[PDB]
């Protein structure tokens, strides 16, 4: 996360780390069981990380669950991007109350201009590197289909909607794909990709949740 | 030539913090470096044994 703030141990409860010998992507607990995160992310032998802050300290408060079933959208292309979602099973259900709770799925799809909430533990720089400890905090708006084309054309699908400032500074960068982009309570996307990070006319691109909703509920229930 | 293990690696605009190896032919060796995990080109193996295997002496 480039330019935003700490956000402060544990409060963002469905922010889980994935790890495979080290934190390689974020991922959204949407069930004591289920994590949603990109498809881009999937590798075998993930471990996911509930209950984290400071990724590179034990404080007490995390939960370490091995992943049981990596799930990556049937339609998911490589090359496009599109459909960039993937559904990830606990091995065992997670506990749940106060520093490690699920986020609602979108009953509906947002509008241009509303703001979110995206989180991770991604580089902090858009020129350089710096990976921080804790996990960080961004307030951004999503933005329109039409600026997110003009952004990068012929790139943008039906299932992808860009966030952040025109201006630059504040993005989703390395470190933060498969983490949440939250809205009124909802999780309306997944970190996907960009070009660069936080370069001005080049905001962060995410999947777009709400259309996954029904393959999300279903897919989670047959498996 | 074009050979692959010449070109800089490549993290791609994928957002993922994928630790990944290329061939470093002014060092003469396979090193490490950030993946996003999308769209990777060539230079960008799973380990130093593929890297080299792939590109020693490029
Ligand atoms: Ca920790």
């Amino acid at each position: 996360i480039v330019g935003g703030y700490t956000c402060g141990a544990n409060t963002v409860p469905y922010q889980v780390s994935l790890n495979s010998g080290y934190h390689f992507c974020g991922g959204s607990l949407i069930n004591s069981q289920w994590v949603v995160s990109a498809a881009h992310c999937y590798k075998s032998g993930i471990q996911v990380r509930l209950g984290e802050d400071n990724i590179n300290v034990v404080e007490g408060n995390e939960q370490f669950i091995s992943a049981s079933k990596s799930i990556v959208h049937p339609s998911y292309n490589s090359n496009t991007l599109n459909n960039d979602i993937m559904l990830i099973k606990l091995k065992s259900a997670a506990s749940l109350n106060s520093r490690v709770a699920s986020i609602s799925l979108p009953t509906s799809c947002a509008s241009a201009g509303t703001q979110c909430l995206i989180s991770g533990w991604g580089n902090t720089k858009s020129s350089g590197t710096s990976y921080p400890d804790v996990l960080k905090c961004l307030k951004a708006p999503i933005l329109s289909d039409s600026s997110c084309k003009s952004a990068y054309p012929g790139q943008i699908t039906s299932n992808m909607f860009c966030a952040g400032y025109l201006e630059g500074g504040k993005d989703s960068c390395q470190g933060d794909s498969g983490g949440p982009v939250v809205c009124s309570g909802k999780l309306q996307g997944i970190v996907s990709w960009g070009s660069g990070c936080a370069q001005k006319n080049k905001p962060g691109v995410y999947t777009k949740v709400c259309n996954y909703v029904s393959w999300i509920k279903q897919t989670i229930a047959s498996n | 030539r074009p050979d692959f293990c010449l070109e800089p690696p490549y993290t791609g605009p994928c957002g993922a913090r994928i630790i990944r190896y290329f061939y470093n032919a002014k060092a003469g060796l396979c090193q490490t470096f950030v993946y996003g995990g999308c769209r990777a080109k060539r230079n960008n193996f799973k380990s130093a044994e593929d890297c080299l295997r792939t590109c020693g002496g490029a």
